[PDB]
């Protein structure tokens, strides 16, 4: 049973580059 | 100005102090809103977290003696990030909760959980997790109000488990820790001024050595204030280091085998940068989410206006009596949404009521823990975060 409604994708260390420019910034 | 505002504060507590006897409980006792700081008790906790690194570093420490003393520095780290003045959090209402997200520097995340469960007496319950690092935390903390003469406490009955989920014993279970935690005191109250202190014994014990560590008050003459001694010890009486110095300055530590050696640095609690913890905006928190529902109490706080702080204060305590009282009525009792009753026997009264298991992927941890409350900016309450947790795992093995 959820009490909260997910993100749209999990976020891990391992998608990281998708949330997060390289030099660091969110996108 | 302050000088007044003092002398008058002084003079409201004398005339609460004046009509109680020395070992009685502050349950039915309101304390003014000038002792309060801006945020509730659910939320002061997250400031013993704010130090993760060393608890990264005692989960890549392989040799056990070794990870015990960064548990041990993880755990003392917190203690300082405290209010300046005489200030104590708010005490949360029944059913209050709290959740909040850390980005740490390795591109993970920690994320925590929280809920007031009891009213009378009162107790809340925590959760804090790191999934990718294999770090879970379970805890209560249970204050139990004394009045005690010259000085009060919170004696803090509560405890903390912490485990290493991928590092095993002999019988393949996860390395667990158990942290209690020192009272709480004010002492002066009667003749001197107003000052906090930690008091009494915290215990620290993993599965092959313990620490007890005492927080000592200051003597007539001898000793300072903020002072703690403790040894790290097996259970089979060595004796391998000693504790010392002062929870909000520094603590060093003497190696017990090297008797000529000197106390070196453990923790230097003035050069440590805290990560804070971050909260989802006020604009999609709950109405009995902790910010947002004493919004308006820390907003009067923020600006000194105490007579709007405690009629906002009385409003939603009153809200709470009513509240009980109408479970009376209907003959029903309160229930945790978060937090399922443990079993007999365990060292906590609650613990979070998803199941995670211990070695299932990581990111099938942080799912299942997205899934429990909104934490992450853009999540959504679901209707099913508002019915009792024992309800939700009913159905969480009916479908299984
Ligand atoms: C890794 C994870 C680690 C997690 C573990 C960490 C645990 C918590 C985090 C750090 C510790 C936070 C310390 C908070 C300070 C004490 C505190 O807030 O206790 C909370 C308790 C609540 O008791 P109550 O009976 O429900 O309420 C008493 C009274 N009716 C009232 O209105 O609250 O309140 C009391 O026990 C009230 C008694 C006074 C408390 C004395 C100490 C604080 C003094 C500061 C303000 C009060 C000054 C005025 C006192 C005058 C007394 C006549």
């Amino acid at each position: 049973v959820a009490g909260a409604t997910l993100p749209e994708t999990i976020p891990t260390s391992k998608n990281y580059y998708l949330r997060f420019d390289e030099d660091g910034k969110s996108i | 100005d302050i000088d007044e505002d003092d002398e008058s504060g002084h003079n409201i507590i004398l005339n609460i102090i004046s009509q109680l006897r020395p070992g009685c409980d502050l349950t039915r006792i309101t304390l003014p809103t000038f002792i309060l700081e801006k945020k509730s008790m659910l939320e002061r906790v997250t400031n013993q977290l704010q130090f993760p690194e060393f608890l990264l570093q005692a989960h890549s420490e392989k040799d056990p003696l070794k990870r015990f003393l960064y548990v041990m520095k993880w755990y003392l780290a917190g203690w300082h990030i405290a209010p300046k003045a005489v200030k104590k959090p708010l005490n949360p209402v029944l059913g209050e909760y709290f959740t909040a997200y850390w980005d740490l520097p390795n591109k993970q995340q920690a994320y925590y959980i929280s809920e007031q469960t009891s009213h009378h007496p009162p107790e809340c319950a925590y959760f804090y997790m790191i999934p990718e690092s294999s770090i879970r935390v379970d805890g209560v903390v249970i204050p139990k109000s004394r009045f005690l003469g010259n000085s009060s406490a919170a004696m803090m009955d509560g405890s903390t488990v912490l485990q290493f989920l991928d590092i095993k014993d002999g019988n393949g279970k996860p390395e667990k820790y158990v942290l209690t935690q020192p009272n709480v005191y004010v002492r002066g109250i009667l003749f001197g001024k107003m000052r906090i202190e930690l008091g009494d014994h915290m215990i620290i014990k993993s599965p092959n050595f313990q620490a007890d560590i005492e927080f000592k008050t200051k003597g007539y003459v001898f000793g300072t204030y903020d002072a703690i001694e403790g040894t790290v010890k097996d259970y089979d009486g060595n004796a391998y280091y000693e504790i010392s110095g002062k929870w909000n300055d520094v603590m060093y530590l003497k190696d017990l085998k090297q008797p000529r050696s000197s106390p070196k640095v453990f923790l230097d609690t003035h050069k440590e940068s805290p990560l804070r913890p971050k909260v989802r905006p006020l604009s999609e928190q709950g109405e009995y989410e902790s910010r947002k529902l004493w919004k308006k109490v820390t907003d009067a706080l923020a600006v000194r206006n105490h007579p709007v702080a405690t009629e906002e204060k009385f409003q939603i305590e009153d809200h709470q009596r009513q509240l009980a009282k109408k479970r009376i009525e209907d003959g029903v009792e309160f229930h945790p949404k978060l937090f399922r009753r443990s079993k007999p026997g365990e060292d906590l009264d609650y613990c979070i009521y998803k199941n995670i298991p211990v070695d299932e992927d990581p990111e099938k941890q942080i799912r299942s823990i997205l899934q429990i409350a909104p934490i992450l900016p853009g999540q959504q309450f679901t209707d099913k975060f508002f019915i009792p947790a024992f309800e939700k795992i009913k159905s969480q093995k009916k479908m299984i």
